[PDB]
């Protein structure tokens, strides 16, 4: 039951629901969303699949109600189901998102913003970011009254902002909106927005410091 | 130059169904010259009005056949999809086509849907209440009393109501249009008897069936075909005027200045 992408043909690299796994090693069932034109156009992007449609239109077409054949043996139910060679698609390093399961940790760190430090011997620094790593950034803060860079990595430090400043969303439901924070709490960050006056309550790794105009 | 009685019309009615915002047209910014601040509709107000009360419209519905009210992605901007629905002209209802065309449109849409003609009453109401019957089996009855208490009397043309009833009930049951409120006509072009005097003995007469009687007996002592004050209109005297005294017998008195 996991997710991988065609090789080759007309489907290369698009997202194959694995439906049942044959044991013989040969093949596999893949659940895909058919990028054809129901035989209109050819004498094209993934939309579902239209079994009136290619009854309409005619051709290769056999009905067995929701069960279908189409097209140089293309086999659909309800959806794509057809067999594909192991050796055919990619089994590892797919990854879908959530709009994929609709069909079927994170560090963000940027420079300019301000981050704190939680635990450790330099605890309560605050300090503008210089640069980005992956994982252990050995990151350069621009602490307040200290000229020299320290080094800290991405699990010790937090987005920390002060009361009254310009504060965007990165991710979740909130993103999109900007605005001013009112009080820090331990983790509940409540800002208000620069479109409406409604409260929104934020984690502080979903805020980042944007001196940019609201869209609107 | 903005549409007649629109000044007077209210922007919105109740929402319909619970799914259903009727409306009138937006005015974009460049009727602002035409419209004063107390009387403006851009779209941005309907929108700032959705958002302050954290509602979403999936989509707007305009009826109007022209884009010249205002400008369709001041709509689009806010995510809000935008569908220009042409509908039969030359004063007849929607057609069978219109009506699936709004109906195909519609189920593909908690969030609102906006629909609005010129004034929003009557190609609006038509298309709600159609949807209302063919797609959440209301009856046509309670499909048009709904829309007339949402947005005051929401159909006031006969042939609509007529039609509606055709299509969906019985054509016989059909009711009349209502009758219509006073600020439907105050852009179309007095209380006090005597300026300046209080008088005993005379009281205005706004009792609708002796009103109407007494102004009627005046119209057809005086053979007065139009509609209005059968009297006599005297004009100012010019000097192509002055020539007529000659060329037929006339009477002079003083003209007190005193009220017709
Ligand atoms: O450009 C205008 C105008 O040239 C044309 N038009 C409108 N009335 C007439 C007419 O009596 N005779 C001629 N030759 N041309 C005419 O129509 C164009 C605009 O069409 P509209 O969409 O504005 O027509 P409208 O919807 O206003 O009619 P109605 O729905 O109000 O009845």
């Amino acid at each position: 039951k996991s997710w991988v992408r065609l090789k080759r043909g007309i489907y290369k690299d698009d997202i194959a629901q694995v439906d049942y796994v044959e044991p013989s090693q040969n093949t596999i069932s893949l659940k895909m969303i058919p990028r054809i034109d129901y035989d209109r156009i050819k004498a094209p992007p993934q939309r579902l699949f239209d079994a009136e449609k290619i009854r309409s239109l005619g051709g290769d077409v056999a009905s067995d109600g929701d069960f279908l054949i189409f097209e140089g043996n293309r086999y659909s139910r309800k959806f794509l189901f057809k067999s594909f060679a192991m050796s055919a698609v990619i089994t590892e390093g797919v990854k879908p998102t959530l709009s994929e399961l609709e069909k079927f940790r994170e560090h963000n760190f940027q420079p300019g913003d301000n981050v704190e430090v939680c635990e450790g011997e330099l605890i309560n620094l605050q300090g503008k970011i210089l640069s980005v790593d992956g994982n252990k950034i050995t990151i350069m803060p621009k602490h307040e009254d200290l000229k020299d860079m320290l080094e800290f990595p991405a699990q010790e430090l937090r987005k920390y902002f002060k009361m009254g400043d310009h504060v965007k969303v990165i991710a979740g439901r909130f993103e999109g909106d900007t605005g001013l924070i009112v009080r820090v709490e331990e983790n509940f960050v409540i800002l208000f927005s620069d479109l409406t006056m409604h409260e929104l309550k934020v984690l502080p790794r979903d805020l980042q410091l944007c001196s940019e105009t609201a869209s609107g | 130059k903005i549409p007649p009685r629109w000044l007077n019309c209210p922007r919105r009615g109740q929402p319909v169904a619970g799914r259903f915002l009727p409306l009138k047209t937006m005015l974009g910014p460049r009727y602002d010259s035409q419209v004063a601040e107390e009387n403006r509709f851009h779209p941005s107000m309907l929108s700032n009005y959705l958002k302050s009360l954290k509602v979403k419209m999936g989509l707007l519905v305009d009826l109007t056949n022209t884009s010249r009210f205002y400008d369709r992605n001041d709509i689009e901007k806010e995510g809000i999809k935008y569908i220009k629905l042409q509908c039969k002209g030359h004063g007849e209802c929607p057609t069978t086509e219109n009506t699936e065309t709004f109906i195909r449109l519609c189920e593909r849409f908690p969030e609102l849907i906006g629909v609005h003609c010129t004034h929003g009453f009557n190609r609006t109401g038509f298309l709600i209440c159609a949807f209302l019957v063919e797609k959440m089996d209301w009856s046509i009855e309670a499909a048009v009393a709904t829309f007339a208490q949402a947005r005051p009397p929401g159909i006031y043309k006969g042939d609509y109501l007529k039609e509606l009833f055709r299509r969906y009930g019985d054509i016989e049951e059909a009711p009349p249009p209502p009758l219509l409120p006073d600020w439907c006509f105050e852009d179309d072009e007095g209380a006090i008897f005597l300026e300046g005097v209080t008088v005993k003995g005379v009281t205005q007469v706004t009792t609708q069936p002796k009103l109407g009687e007494v102004q009627q007996k005046c119209h057809q002592f005086c053979g007065w075909e139009g509609s209005g004050f059968p009297g006599a209109q005297p004009v100012s005297m010019d000097k192509q005027n002055i020539k007529l005294l000659d060329l037929k017998p006339y009477k002079v008195s003083w003209k007190a200045d005193g009220t017709r």
